[PDB]
């Protein structure tokens, strides 16, 4: 059997009314018992689901620890010890280092791509640290789903960067609708900023 | 976050048989604030039970005192039963006189 | 350095026949004040019931806590979002050496600190999106920030000074503990030594163990209130069964002139 320790979704770390959780998954298993530690000290508030059978006739066991928002932000370490030869430990945490504010740039479609059923709105996010970030889009203040975002990638200056592309219908753009790139990062004022874009 | 209640059971004055006293069940360190507390005599609930105001500590976790006027005896056993969202089953703590 | 702190709590979904908003008021470690949304009236608690107090004091506590009731319940509207919500507030003041008042104004959402009121600026703020939403709703409501400013910089310091003059007794009260020291068999070869302090005030108390007059450690301590604003504590130490009579328990307390040695 083998373990995989998963960090909280960044957006959950940044909205105090969302539930950030570390997910510790045990694969290729007959019963598993978990221990959890926060900067060495053990805690007892984890929640284990029942094992479940896979196509390949092995059991998968999942234990989740809810974490204090400010604890995750202060770089504390979450250790999930799996007991079943020995115990296997895994540890996870937020990267240490001077937090840095994301820079956000929006790019309208270049007339050339315009002659199409759909057009692509581009959002560049860079100069940020750590890599924990969430990106969303809105039209006239209401969420959009039809977008794609690259993984944070480290840049030559030791900061991270990332691109997001919102595909929309040509008409919706040419009717002059306000579109927004929304970025959630610990280093932003109230963990949120918005860059807005509309046909000039 | 969610926080599981700590449960202490103690008398207000030292436990003397025959002498009138108060039995306390202090429930603390819990979140959220919705919590059910019963004081038991011989594993059966006491109806004439009062409580302090639901309050909270510097860490924002809530606490609450349940108390009843009683007169302990050699034979009689008291306990505190607690239910909270963080508990899959009710939690029962017996009064041990030592503490 | 004595403090007056209100502990305020609102919930978006109160359980049947419990209040959506309630407040307990504290002068140091004693509750002097109770208010809830169902009764709608601030009331003295225990000994403060017969404080040498002015005729309108309780009407003015009521007025202020009703404005806070409305404010806390507006905050939920600014979140919209999902799940049920708990907004808690820790608002008060403490006296500083040269007739100065040091204020406190923190808030927590679902059990976690997220927002404070800046008394220099007269504004709500915190590091969190929910602090932006609630601050903006509050800051825009006519005179909210001014009554918050007034509650903390005028009302809390005056209330504190009046309670020091009119209720000096209540705060200087010294009830030293009644002590017990019992030994119970735990594991074969071993006993648990429990030192217990009953019905004491104030709450600061130190329990430690000696073995033949040498420090044998503090043990593992618990602490709790009684119904009457007095306190209880115990400390347990595990010991060699057949060794119990070599141990005693020492208690330091503001009520006791010299430390008190409790023998088995
Ligand atoms: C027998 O069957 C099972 C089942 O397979 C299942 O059967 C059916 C359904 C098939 O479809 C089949 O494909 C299924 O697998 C097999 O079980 C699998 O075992 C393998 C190992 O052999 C596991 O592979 C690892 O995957 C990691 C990533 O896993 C995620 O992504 C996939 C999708 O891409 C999902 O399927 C997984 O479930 C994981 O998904 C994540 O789940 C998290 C927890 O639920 C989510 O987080 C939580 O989300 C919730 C709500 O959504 C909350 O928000 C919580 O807050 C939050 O915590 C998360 O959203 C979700 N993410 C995504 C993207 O979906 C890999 O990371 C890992 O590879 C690393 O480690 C390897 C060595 O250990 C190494 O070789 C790799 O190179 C890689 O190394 C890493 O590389 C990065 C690169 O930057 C580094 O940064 C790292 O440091 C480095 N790490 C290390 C350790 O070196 C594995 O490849 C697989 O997870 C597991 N599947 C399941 C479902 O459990 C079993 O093996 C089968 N046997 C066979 C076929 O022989």
């Amino acid at each position: 059997p083998s373990v995989f320790l998963f960090p909280p979704k960044p957006k959950d770390t940044l909205y105090i009314t969302r539930e950030p959780e570390v997910t510790c998954v045990v694969v290729d298993v007959p019963e598993v018992q978990f221990n959890w530690y926060v900067d060495g000290v053990e805690v007892h508030n984890a929640k284990t689901k029942p094992r479940e059978e896979q196509f390949n006739s092995t059991y998968r066991v999942v234990s989740v620890l809810t974490v204090l928002h400010q604890d995750w932000l202060n770089g504390k370490e979450y250790k999930c010890k799996v007991s079943n030869p020995s115990s296997i430990e895994k540890t996870i945490s937020k990267a240490k280092g001077q937090p840095r504010e994301p820079q956000v740039y929006t790019f309208p479609p270049e007339q050339e791509e315009m002659t199409k059923n759909q057009v692509s709105l581009r959002c560049l996010v860079k100069g940020f640290y750590p890599s924990d970030i969430a990106v969303e889009w809105e039209s006239n203040g209401q969420p959009e789903n039809n977008y794609k975002t690259t993984k944070p990638v480290l840049d030559s200056d030791g900061s991270f960067r990332l691109e997001s592309r919102l595909t929309v219908d040509k008409s919706r753009w040419q009717e002059g609708n306000v579109f927004s790139c929304s970025v959630m990062h610990e280093a932003l004022h109230n963990h949120y900023t918005q860059k807005s874009l509309s046909l000039s | 976050i969610q926080r599981t209640p700590k449960i202490q059971v103690y008398s207000r004055h030292p436990a003397e048989n025959g002498k009138s006293n108060f039995l306390n069940c202090y429930v603390s360190g819990f979140h959220p604030s919705d919590i059910e507390v019963d004081l038991l005599k011989n594993g059966e609930r006491i109806e004439k039970v009062e409580h302090s105001d639901l309050s909270f500590s510097k860490d924002w976790s809530f606490y609450l005192l349940y108390y009843t006027e009683f007169t302990p005896t050699e034979k009689d056993e008291y306990a505190c039963r607690v239910n909270h969202v963080t508990l899959s089953q009710p939690k029962i703590v017996k009064w041990d006189r030592d503490m | 350095h004595l403090s007056l702190l209100y502990h305020l709590t609102a919930v978006s979904s109160p359980a049947p026949g419990t209040p959506a908003f309630w407040v307990s008021g504290w002068l140091g470690p004693q509750q002097y004040l109770s208010y809830n949304s169902l009764r709608g009236e601030a009331e003295p608690c225990g000994a403060w019931v017969w404080e040498n107090q002015v005729s309108w004091y309780w009407e003015k506590e009521t007025t202020d806590l009703r404005i806070k009731e409305k404010l806390f319940l507006e905050a939920f509207k600014a979140l919209g979002g999902k799940g049920p919500y708990t907004l808690q507030g820790l608002l008060g003041c403490e006296l500083g050496p040269d007739n100065t008042s040091v204020p406190t104004a923190k808030f927590a959402l679902n059990g976690e600190e997220f927002m404070n009121f800046d008394l220099k600026q007269g504004t709500w703020g915190g590091d969190w999106p929910e602090a932006l939403a609630i601050s903006q709703r509050w800051q825009q409501q006519d005179k909210a920030a001014n009554k918050e400013l007034t509650f903390l910089l005028f009302s809390c310091p005056h209330r504190l000074r009046e309670h020091l003059e009119r209720g000096r007794g209540n705060l200087e009260w010294k009830e030293p503990p009644s002590m017990r020291l019992k030994a119970r068999p735990s594991s074969p070869g071993f006993s648990v030594l429990t030192c217990s302090a009953f019905s004491f005030y104030p709450p600061e108390l130190q329990l430690r163990f000696l073995r033949n007059g040498l420090a044998a450690g503090t043990g593992q301590g618990d602490f709790g209130p009684n119904s009457d604003g007095s306190f209880h504590a115990s400390s347990s130490l595990t010991v060699k069964s057949g060794d119990e009579h070599h141990y005693c328990c020492i208690v330091q307390h503001a009520g006791l002139a010299q430390p008190l040695r409790v023998e088995l």
